[PDB]
DNA sequence: CAAGACCAATCTTTACACTCTGTGAGTATTAAAGTTACCTATAGCGCCAAGTGCGCAAAGGATGAGCTAGTTTTT
C-alpha cells in the first residue's frame, strides 16, 4: 500500500477549497527526514527575529501552549507546517496542479502512484480541455 | 413572452440589450461570468417583482449614480382575449383594469379603431433602478401590475 | 493613468519643447501673436496657428492623456460613441418633458477647477529645475489670456482643440450631483454639451413647477454656472427640440417614438423639386445651399468655363451624400433601438430612394 | 468599553435601552424571540460598521419612516494612553486624529484643564438610521472612524 | 441676488512604547513595509537612404501646371 499508492479525483463535486490532496501527495512524495528540526532551535530563531526584548516570543508561545494544550503533532502535520512556511501561497486549475505536481515530484524516488480521474471535461470549453491535455 | 432585456452600468454590463428572441435561443461562449451576471440580473429581476428582500447588484463603475434594468413584454394575446365580447368574466375585467386600462383612456375615437385594431402589437414597459444609496424604485407605481406580470 | 516626467519627456513634448528642457528655460505661454479672433454674430472663437509648439501638444494630449480620464454617462457630447439620437432615446418613456441651458458655458469655466480636476492625474513634481512644475507646464497649452477678457483673467477658449474634453472632466462632478438629485424623484436626465433634458414618465406636475428649476440652479451654484430664462421649456406629451418630436400619450409601461418636422426636411425637399424641375446648378447651389466659388479662391486662370461646373457638380453630390448618410444614420439608430414612427420610416424610405436615383442621374449626365 | 445600547422601531423592538453592563451577563426569559432578535440587531450593527452587504431589518409597525441603532463606546482608557507626553507612535497619533479631536478643537482653555480630571469619562455615540426605501445613513460620515471602532 | 446639496480615486494593510514588561490625562498628534506596477502609438503619396527623411503635388527629367471637399448639434 505505500509503495503504490491510489489516488481518487472527482470533477464534477470538487471542494475548490480543500487542498488535502495536494499536502498528501507532497508529504508521501518527500526526500528529507524532518524529524533532525530542533523545535527550541526554531522558537530561538523566531524569538531573536522579532523581539524589542530577549525573550519575548518565547513567553507568548509557552502562555499560548499552557491554555491551547491539545495532543501532539504528528509527522506529518509537522512536515506540513514546515512545507506552508516554506512555500510563498496557499476546478481545471486544481486538476492541472495536481498531475503536474505528480509528474514532478515521482522523479528521484522509486515511489509509483496510480491516478483516477472521473469527468475532467465538466464544465470547461473544449479549447480548455484540449490546452489541459 | 419577453421581447427586449436591457441592462445599464450593472455588474460587469454597461448597456445590454438584447431582443429578437426565439423558441430555442442558445447561449455559447468563453466568457462565463458574463452568462453568470445576465441570470443574476434576470434573477434579481423576478425577485423584486415579486416583494421579495434581496441584496441589490453592484455597480461596472462608480463615477455613475443609477442602474436600470428593462423588460418589455409582448401583450397582444391577453388584449384580444380580453377586449372581446365574448368573455365576460372576473379574471378578464381585472387583467385589463390593470394593464389596458390607463393607456387606452387617454385615445380619441380615431387612433382606437381602424388603427390600434388590425395588426398591431402591443407592448408594457417595465424599468428598474437602482441608487447609489442601495434604493430601489419603479417605473409604475402599483404592485398590482407587478404582481400580474 | 498618472503623468510623470518621462511621459511629458517623450510622449506628451516630443520634438516642440525639447529644446527648453535642456537648457533649462520655463514653458512659454500662448502669446496674443499665435491666436486668431474669428467673430460669429455675439460670438468670438479663438484659432490657433497650424504651424505652432503648442498646436501638437494638444492634440497629443488629446489622444494619449484626455482620453483616458473616465467620465459621466449623462454627458453624450464630445465622447467616442455618443451622438444626439443617443442624447434624445432614453427620454421616449416619458410623458412629461423639461429643456434646460447653460448660459456661457466655455466662458464661466474656472481655471483652478480645471487644475483641481487634472491634478490627481499629473504627478506632483517639478519639471524644469526648481521654477515650473509638471502640472502648470501642461495647464499652460490649454489656457489662453483673453485680451476682451481681462477681467475673467485666462480662460479655456472655444475653437481649441482639448477644450471638449476638459470641459466633461470638469462637469463630471455636476454630472453626478444633477444624476443623484433626479434618481431619487425618478426623473431620467441627459445631457448634451450644456443642453439638458429631463423626462418624467409618471402622472405628475413636477417639470411645470419652480421647485425644479430652484433645484438645478442651486445645483449649479457650487460651481458658478446659470441658467438661460429664455430657453426654458416643459410641456406634456409631446414636445419639439430643433425638429426632433418625441412623442407619449401616456399611460403605464408606454412606449414613446421619436420623429423629424416637415420644416427639418425643407430644404432637401426644396432641393430635389428644383433638381427635379430642370434648375441650373449655379442657382440651385447658391440659393438653397450657402456654398459659393468666390473669384479670389480662384488661383490660374488655366481654363475657365470647367473648374466652376465641376465644383458645382461636386458639391451638389456631396451635401445629397452627406443627407443620404444622415437619414441611414436615423434608420440604423431605429433598427438598433426601434424608436421611430412606421410613416416616417416610409417617407424616409422614398426619401432615400428619390435621392439615389437623382445622384445616379447626375452622375450619368456628368459622364455624357 | 461599551455602555449603551438603544433600538427604536425594529423587528419586536419599539424603544428598548441596555446599559450598566458588568463583567458577567446572563440573559434569562421565556420570550427567546427577543433574545434573537437581540443578536440580529447586533450583528447587523458590526456589520455594517465593516461595509458589507446585508438585508436591512424589518420594522414593527409601518406607522413609522425610521429605524434607530445606537451605540455608545466608553473611550477613557483609550483617551489617557493617547493623549500623554509618552507614547510618540504611528498608531497613538492617528486615533487622536480618528476618534478624538474634533471635539477638543472647539473647547476654550478652561474646558480642557477641567476635562483632565482622574473622575471623567469620556463617551462616543454612533447612530444607524434605516429608512422606508432601504437606506442606510449614518451619524457620523466618516468610513475611518467605523473601521477604527 | 444668494443657496443646503462640493465626485472617485489618489496602491494596501495594519498597527503600543518605554527604562521600568505593566501602565499611560499633549493648548490640539500616521507611516513604513509589501506588492505591484500600466500603458500610449499615429496622418498623402511615392521614392530610396527603408523611416530619423526628402520632394512634390506636370508629366519628368530636381520652384507653370491644373487643384473643390458632406449633414446635424453644441455655438
Amino acid at each position: 500500500a505505500t509503495l503504490y499508492p491510489f489516488l481518487y479525483i472527482e470533477t464534477r463535486h470538487i471542494d475548490l477549497y480543500d487542498w488535502n490532496p495536494i499536502w498528501k501527495l507532497i508529504s508521501n512524495l518527500n526526500s528529507f527526514n524532518f524529524d533532525d528540526v530542533d523545535h527550541d532551535e526554531l522558537v530561538n530563531f523566531l524569538d531573536e527575529k522579532i523581539s524589542s526584548r530577549k525573550g519575548d516570543y518565547k513567553k507568548y508561545i509557552d502562555r499560548v501552549v499552557s491554555v491551547i494544550d491539545t495532543k501532539p503533532y504528528t509527522y506529518k502535520e509537522k512536515v506540513i507546517n514546515y512545507i506552508k512556511v516554506a512555500i510563498k501561497g496557499d476546478s481545471n486549475k486544481f486538476l492541472e496542479t495536481l498531475l503536474h505536481l505528480l509528474i514532478t515530484l515521482t522523479r528521484t524516488e522509486f515511489i509509483s502512484p496510480i491516478v483516477y480521474i472521473d469527468e475532467p471535461e465538466v464544465g470547461l470549453h473544449p479549447k480548455l480541455a484540449e490546452s489541459f491535455v | 413572452t419577453i421581447e427586449s432585456i436591457r441592462v445599464k452600468n450593472l455588474l460587469s454590463f454597461d448597456d445590454v440589450i438584447l431582443r429578437d428572441f426565439r423558441d430555442i435561443n442558445c447561449i455559447i461562449g468563453r466568457n462565463n461570468v458574463g452568462k453568470s451576471n445576465l441570470l443574476k440580473v434576470i434573477r434579481y429581476f423576478y425577485a423584486k417583482l415579486e416583494n421579495k428582500k434581496v441584496i441589490p447588484l453592484d455597480f461596472h463603475t462608480n463615477y455613475n449614480a443609477v442602474g436600470e434594468i428593462t423588460f418589455t413584454f409582448d401583450t397582444t394575446r391577453i388584449k384580444k382575449i380580453v377586449t372581446s365580447r365574448k368573455n365576460n368574466g372576473r379574471f378578464h375585467k381585472h387583467i385589463y383594469n390593470t394593464l389596458f386600462k390607463s393607456s387606452s383612456v387617454k385615445l380619441n375615437f380615431e387612433e382606437l379603431i381602424a388603427r390600434k385594431n388590425s395588426t398591431n402589437k402591443s407592448f408594457f414597459s417595465l424599468t428598474l433602478t437602482i441608487c447609489k444609496d442601495d434604493s430601489v424604485m419603479w417605473s409604475v407605481d402599483d404592485p398590482k401590475v407587478r404582481s400580474l406580470l | 493613468i498618472l503623468v510623470d516626467k518621462v511621459f511629458y519627456e517623450k510622449i506628451l513634448s516630443v520634438e516642440s519643447f525639447k529644446e527648453n528642457i535642456i537648457t533649462q528655460s520655463a514653458i512659454p505661454k500662448i502669446s496674443n501673436k499665435e491666436v486668431r479672433l474669428i467673430s460669429s454674430g455675439s460670438k468670438i472663437f479663438y484659432a490657433i496657428n497650424n504651424t505652432s509648439p503648442h498646436s501638437h501638444v494638444q492634440l497629443r494630449l488629446n489622444r494619449f492623456f484626455l482620453s483616458h480620464i473616465p467620465l459621466n454617462s449623462a454627458a453624450k457630447a464630445f465622447v467616442r460613441g455618443g451622438s444626439y439620437l443617443k442624447y434624445l432615446e432614453p427620454h421616449i418613456y416619458g410623458s412629461s418633458y423639461c429643456r434646460l441651458d447653460i448660459s456661457s458655458f466655455f466662458n464661466n469655466i474656472s481655471f483652478d477647477d480645471v487644475k483641481q480636476s487634472l491634478s490627481p492625474y499629473i504627478k506632483d513634481e517639478y519639471l524644469i529645475g526648481t521654477e515650473q512644475k509638471l502640472i502648470d507646464a501642461i495647464l499652460n497649452s490649454v489656457g489662453y489670456e483673453s485680451p476682451i477678457r481681462k477681467d475673467k483673467g485666462m480662460i479655456i477658449p472655444m475653437g481649441f482643440r482639448t477644450s471638449p474634453a476638459i470641459s466633461n472632466i470638469v462637469f463630471r462632478k455636476m454630472d453626478l450631483l444633477i444624476q443623484d438629485f433626479c434618481a431619487k424623484k425618478g426623473v431620467i436626465y441627459s445631457r448634451y454639451a450644456d443642453d439638458m433634458l429631463f423626462s418624467n414618465p409618471r402622472e405628475s406636475k413636477l417639470l411645470m413647477s419652480d421647485y425644479f428649476i430652484d433645484e438645478i440652479s442651486s445645483l449649479l451654484s457650487i460651481m458658478g454656472f446659470n441658467i438661460n430664462q429664455s430657453k426654458y421649456i416643459s410641456r406634456e406629451k409631446e414636445i419639439s427640440i430643433n425638429g426632433y418630436v418625441i412623442e407619449n400619450k401616456g399611460g403605464n409601461g408606454s412606449i414613446g417614438t421619436i420623429r423629424l418636422s416637415k420644416s427639418k426636411l425643407n430644404t432637401v425637399l426644396k432641393v430635389t423639386h428644383a433638381l427635379a424641375q430642370n434648375i441650373p446648378y449655379k442657382n440651385i447651389c447658391n440659393k438653397y445651399i450657402k456654398v459659393r466659388l468666390k473669384e479670389k479662391n480662384i488661383k490660374y486662370e488655366s481654363k475657365k468655363d470647367e473648374f466652376e461646373k465641376k465644383y458645382y457638380r461636386d458639391q451638389l453630390i456631396n451635401y445629397l451624400g452627406g443627407y443620404r448618410s444622415y437619414l441611414i444614420s436615423l434608420v440604423k439608430f431605429h433598427s438598433e433601438y426601434k424608436c421611430v414612427n412606421s410613416d416616417f420610416i416610409i417617407q424616409i424610405n422614398g426619401i432615400l430612394n428619390d435621392i439615389q436615383n437623382h445622384i445616379q442621374k447626375i452622375k450619368k449626365n456628368r459622364r455624357l
